[PDB]
């Protein structure tokens, strides 16, 4: 369960400072470890960010095709893993393409989505060659993935708690008619906040609550009552501000994310090919 | 030297979950699926999974890292 | 490594134990699911009566796990006859079993492997489940399991019929099981077959009928079997007390619903009354 799992422990982060801080310790520490072995061809830690937003969504895009069908608990488990190796390691150490199939290997192993290897890479849209490169390439970075991850490898996401949610309205908060009417809209707000760096700041619950709530609002419905009265908050009135102010920090969080640029990318892709084919 | 039962201690951070054998009484098993005969003669019963629902939509929601 | 090898421990279909340094380390498609099974289940549980994962390492798709060292398990003791077996002692061992039971499927994971032989014991006398490496979590609807797990011995007659979709009935079936085996000394349904596994229950306990299981034809591998009147429990366990005898037929419930849960079981008479269970320092050492 998320209230005593290694997600809350160990990688549920205080503020967005914190990720900086850990993402520009790994750039700096690549640098220093190219410096020690061997300059313009290092990439910015913002860089690596825009390319790790590109790969993600390609990690979502090789998700979502992927035969037999992948459960969404299995994709967002691969996006977390995702996220979590490029907290503490750089783009032009580990490739992010060979990482991001990586992630989605073993979380279809960790989420007991039992499928072969032949399958999975076949899903892969290469040659027989590639795709048997890939998966020895796959191989060779799944323990690697595994140690980064610091074997924590269960993943709570928000969808369940969404659905627990739902059930909650539709039971105990009749001023709201039919909840069902918020999830379409809810599920996009979660899809954006899952762009962010959300999954590692916030908890499932409060992700799926703040995604319901954006919906609602949208919707020209508050239920501000389901909060001070069904969740039983006019007890503690600081529980319910510090709630609030969370699902505030999330709905900012999405409104300043940015995708990358199409010109941009490109450009971060020919300086990672030069990374990964130098040195 | 003699047993006596207490509950495990485990913080949710989060909102109270009715007990299982409540979420009948209290309305909630009318919006989950009813668990088919076959379900039911292996012991799953759609209680099992409202109640795994609503345990993970309160599970640390007032939790602040 | 950070390990050094100190004896050879045993060897399995999916891995080889060592003792080391004191820990215990159990040594095209990748690393093997069993093992990561038991990473991704042990990581997130922490309670004194199951096994405790250390750490993990390996080299490429060659993965070891790390443990903290028991000494024996239930499976040693039961087969020890120079062992006697008190009540005390058999209380003890349920209640540490039904206390890492409980925190188990609180956390919605079944272990489905039950068996005097995953049930280990420290120097200390803490008994913990081990092997979750047939493990998994329940209570998800769109999720379907296999109805090949559990030992056939401490099969319940639900997996036996074919069920797909299952809950914590399975454990205690097979805590039941291993109740039986610590009273009687011996496994107490030892089929060797799926089918002679189900003769045997029913021969035992009584063919169930459409009143005592409502669903037991919409099974799978439902068939019909002779109308058997199976043997009362106070004949089978001739030494058993009434509240013992009552614990054993709330784990040995047909029905899979009505089959006494974790909880339910920890709060039987038979846990409270005289005698108290013996304290882990003081249990049967082979
Ligand atoms: C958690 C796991 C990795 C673990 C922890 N300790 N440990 C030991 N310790 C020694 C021992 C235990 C129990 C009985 C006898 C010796 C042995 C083992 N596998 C060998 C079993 C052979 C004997 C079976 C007879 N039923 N696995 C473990």
């Amino acid at each position: 369960m998320y209230h005593n799992s290694s997600q809350k422990r160990h990688w549920t982060f205080s503020s967005e400072e914190q990720l900086a801080r850990l993402r520009a310790d790994a750039n700096r520490k690549f640098r220093c470890k190219a410096v020690a072995n061997g300059d313009p061809v290092f990439l910015e830690p913002h860089e690596e960010m825009t390319l790790c937003k590109y790969y993600e969504k390609r990690l979502l895009e090789f998700c979502s095709v992927f035969k037999p069908a992948m459960p969404r608990s299995v994709v967002g488990t691969a996006c977390m893993y995702f996220k979590r190796f490029y907290l503490n390691n750089s783009v032009m150490e580990y490739h992010p393409r060979i990482i991001m199939l990586t992630c989605a290997f073993l979380a279809c192993k960790v989420d007991e989505f039992n499928v072969s290897s032949p399958q999975f890479v076949g899903n892969l849209r290469e040659s027989p060659l590639g795709q048997e490169k890939a998966l020895e390439q796959i191989l060779e970075y799944e323990l690697l993935l595994i140690q980064q991850l610091n074997f924590h490898l269960i993943v709570h996401n928000p969808y369940r708690p969404f659905e627990g949610f739902l059930i909650d309205l539709k039971t105990r908060y009749p001023i709201l008619e039919n909840p069902e009417i918020l999830r379409k809209t809810a599920d996009d707000f979660l899809n954006r906040i899952a762009l962010t760096d959300a999954y590692l700041l916030y908890t499932p619950s409060q992700i799926a609550l703040t995604a319901i709530l954006s919906s609602a609002s949208r919707a020209g419905i508050t239920m501000e009552s389901y909060l001070s009265e069904s969740l039983m908050l006019k007890e503690n009135r600081t529980c319910l501000s510090q709630l609030l102010d969370i699902m505030k920090s999330m709905r900012n969080l999405v409104k300043k994310y940015e995708p990358p640029r199409s010109e941009e990318v490109a450009v971060l892709k020919q300086k990672l090919e030069r990374c990964h084919s130098a040195e | 030297a003699l047993y006596e039962y207490q509950p495990l201690q485990i913080e949710t951070y989060g909102p109270h979950v009715p007990e299982l054998e409540m979420l009948g009484r209290l309305g909630y098993l009318n919006h989950v699926r009813a668990a088919s005969p076959q379900d039911l003669a292996g012991g799953y019963t759609s209680s099992l999974a409202c109640h795994r629902a609503l345990q993970d939509a309160f599970s640390g929601l007032f939790w602040q890292p | 490594k950070r390990y050094e090898k100190l004896d050879f421990l045993g060897e399995g279909q999916f891995a080889t134990v060592y003792k080391a340094r004191i820990v215990a380390i159990k040594k095209k498609d990748g690393i093997n699911r069993t093992a990561l099974r038991e990473i991704k289940l042990l990581q997130e549980l922490s309670h004194p009566n199951i096994i405790g994962l250390l750490d993990a390492f390996g080299h490429k798709s060659n993965i070891s796990l790390v443990f903290d060292f028991m000494e024996t398990d239930l499976e040693v003791i039961i087969k020890d006859n120079s062992l006697v077996l008190t009540p005390s002692h058999i209380k003890a061992y349920m209640l540490m079993t039904l206390q890492g039971l409980e925190y188990l499927h609180q956390h919605w994971i079944l272990h489905r492997d039950l068996k005097p032989n995953n049930l280990l014991l420290d120097e200390n006398g803490v008994l913990k489940l081990a092997d979750f490496g047939l493990a998994k979590s329940f209570g998800s609807p769109n999720r379907a399991y296999t109805h090949q797990v559990v030992t056939r011995w401490y099969r319940a007659p639900e997996l036996l019929f074919g069920a797909r979709m299952y809950g914590v009935g399975v454990d205690m079936w097979a805590v039941g099981c291993i109740l039986a085996e610590l009273l009687l000394r011996v496994p107490f349904l030892p089929g060797d077959s799926d089918l002679d596994q189900l003769t045997r229950i029913f021969e035992t306990l009584g063919t169930p009928t459409e009143e005592q299981w409502p669903d037991m034809c919409s099974l799978p591998d439902y068939v019909t079997f002779k109308s058997f009147p199976g043997i009362p429990l106070h004949h089978i366990f001739s030494a058993a007390g009434d509240d013992l005898l009552d614990l054993i037929q709330g784990l040995f419930l047909f029905n899979p619903c009505a089959r006494i849960t974790a909880t339910q079981a920890l709060k039987m008479k038979y846990f409270s009354n005289r005698p108290g269970p013996t304290p882990g320092c003081q249990l049967p050492r082979p």
